[PDB]
């Protein structure tokens, strides 16, 4: 159901209509500490 | 003696009447003559002679 | 005297023909169109036929460093060095003459033949072709050995001479050219430019004809007309990718082609003799193959029970030797025979 | 003062040696002959030894853009850019200095090292070599990560410095040269050309000798004689593909070599933590590997019952968790421990 989607599975992202501005998301997005002297945004996330 | 065909005549395949430079003189006529002898056993003797050019205005 | 100057290329010409993939999956009227790929040679050599002519210049002279292809309406010269053949990776070109290319290709699912023109523009033609040549002998090797077992094989001979094999040739069809027609104020002007042009207009009066001189079609629009240059002075391969000439019927000629298929000898390496140990009615072989090697064995009695396996790497084989005897063949080596004491 | 200009290459030289495949399976006296391929580095780096010298010019000067190889009797200069290494496909060259090349190669059954000479002629040497480097860690990955688990591994250091590893060197054997002999009317004329030539004729009188000056052999034919240039001023690698010098006994020197094997650290990626669900004495993991990942597990009691499997794609694993506990290792990640409630 809407708002019950699991990461890396059908419904990880849910939009009520294709025009909808607000969406539901459960992708297990976790931000990681950047590498020494490096400007970047490393992260871990379940694939589409 | 191997014989080839040109309209209403027969001639030796290695000796077409257009020689020398059959193709240079009349390109359309030469190809038409070759097409008419495609089934003849001496076709390659005719092809060799028709596509060879040793003109008169030459030393060698 | 130039009585030995027989040049078939004075009558023939390179041409443009349909290619399903000229790059990026899009079809085009290719000057390097693929006609036929021959793979009857057991040595793996491919005999490729293309719409262009290699080793011939526009003036019909023979030059191995040159290549002639059809550039729009007229043939043009290109470099031989720019010519390439590829499957899944580049091929080794072994011979080139006229419409024919000899190539040694790696395993692939497509075949591409291309070149670079005068304007530095690359032209290529891709056709689906499954290439995975069968093994000559009983050992799958990479490089050709100087010494080995002489096995019967076929190849396309590198000889430029054309004496046995042949192709059908005929006059090309009418070549459509819109540039022949121009709008003279509000009418149609057909300029021949010293050529024989076949024209047809969707108007009255003298709308059609095989003209050698300039013609004007009054009270007619340029879009209502069709113009084409006739080619009755030249020969072209009897290509299923080019239309037949409408005027002439089943008129055709034939020309000899280079690189015919011939029976030759292929030298194959002999796998190193394995370390052999014995037991009661049993033979043990320590196989050390340098490449895939075929191992086969049979009993020399009433029930041979033939068995075979391709040995890829280090493998110990335990074989039962019957009273009648056992025959073992390891790759291209002569069969080993074993009998109990 | 040039007191720090120690150049071992002033004494050594590139050479010609036997190669079983110089292209098309035919053997030749190669200027790029393969001596030895070293694969002790766990990181997969290959240390290749060839008969030519990279980064050195004929005048002994060091130039990374240049390469020196033996051209007939005299060494010649060639471009470094033209140098290539390949197995089943091209290799990534990581370092070059003298007789040595460092390369990262894909999986193959042969190893080829080649170059292009001054005359634009390509020279290559192919040897059978099984290359399939083992996995560093528990995950089969393609590209090197910036961050990951630090694991012990060995590599051949890219440092041009030669301090630890070494090779044996000695004077080259006599170089046979038929051009030294000429037919003076009906006799043999040996022209030294400022060299030390060892000659021997199947005739009478002064038939042999180590000459520094021109010699004439009267009442003798050119085919009855053997001539060779001696090389006592130069050093050459103690190659099993080149004969030993007959004059000197077991005389040998030694020189330090670049790129020695050293213990380093290899960074490996850690596979993403799987989706874990629980049950009565049971653990369920939804594995999503991006590349081949090794999954291993054991009971933490008296009977561990160790099991392992390489997970290639999406796979759900059902594991029994005993009272003693279960330890699960998923790729390069630290082991997960599970116990019943």
């Amino acid at each position: 159901p809407f708002g019950a989607g699991r990461p890396g599975q059908f419904g990880d992202i849910q939009s009520r209509t294709p025009e909808s501005k607000d969406v539901y998301a459960n992708t297990q997005l976790v931000l990681q500490r950047p590498a020494a002297g490096t400007v970047h945004v490393p992260y871990s996330q379940a694939p589409s | 003696p191997v014989m080839c065909l040109l309209a209403n005549t027969t001639f030796p395949c290695s000796q077409p009447p257009c020689t020398p430079c059959c193709y240079e003189k009349e390109p359309e006529e030469t190809l038409r003559m070759l097409e008419d002898n495609v089934m003849r056993p001496g076709y390659y003797q005719l092809l060799q002679a028709s596509l060879t050019c040793s003109p008169h205005r030459q030393r060698e | 005297s130039t009585k030995d100057n027989f040049n078939v290329y004075k009558a023939t010409r390179p041409y443009l023909a349909h290619c399903p993939d000229c790059g990026e999956g899009h079809s085009c009227h290719s000057p390097v169109a693929l006609e036929r790929i021959r793979n009857e040679a057991t040595d793996g050599t491919l005999k490729i036929q293309v719409s262009l002519q290699i080793g011939i210049k526009t003036d019909d002279s023979h030059d191995w460093t040159k290549l002639r292809y059809m550039d729009n309406h007229m043939p043009a010269d290109a470099e031989r060095a720019g010519l390439f053949v590829r499957t899944s990776a580049p091929c080794t070109i072994t011979g080139t003459m006229g419409h024919f290319i000899l190539a040694r290709c790696p395993k692939g699912e497509t075949l591409t033949v291309g070149f670079t023109d005068s304007r530095k523009i690359s032209h290529s033609c891709t056709h689906p072709f499954h290439h995975d040549p069968p093994v000559i002998g009983r050992e799958k090797f990479h490089s050709r050995p100087q010494h080995g077992k002489e096995l019967p094989c076929s190849t396309y001979v590198q000889s430029t001479a054309a004496t046995t094999e042949e192709i059908e040739v005929h006059m090309p069809p009418d070549t459509p050219d819109r540039t022949l027609m121009s709008q003279q104020s509000g009418n149609v002007k057909i300029t021949v430019n010293g050529q024989t042009v076949r024209y047809k207009c969707n108007c009255g009066g003298s709308n059609e004809g095989l003209t050698t001189t300039d013609k004007v079609i009054n009270n007619c629009k340029v879009d209502q007309c069709h113009a084409a240059v006739t080619n009755h002075k030249k020969w072209q391969y009897n290509s299923p990718l080019v239309p037949r000439n409408a005027e002439l019927g089943d008129r055709k000629g034939k020309i000899h082609i280079p690189f015919p298929l011939a029976n030759v000898t292929c030298r194959v390496p002999k796998a190193r003799n394995p370390t052999v140990t014995y037991g009661k009615n049993q033979v043990i072989m320590l196989l050390y193959p340098d490449h895939p090697t075929l191992l086969s064995y049979r009993n020399m009695g009433e029930e041979p029970n033939y068995q075979e396996e391709w040995v890829m790497h280090k493998k110990e084989v335990v074989l039962t030797v019957p009273t009648e005897g056992l025959e073992v063949t390891w790759g291209n080596n002569e069969p080993y025979k074993y009998w109990p004491q």
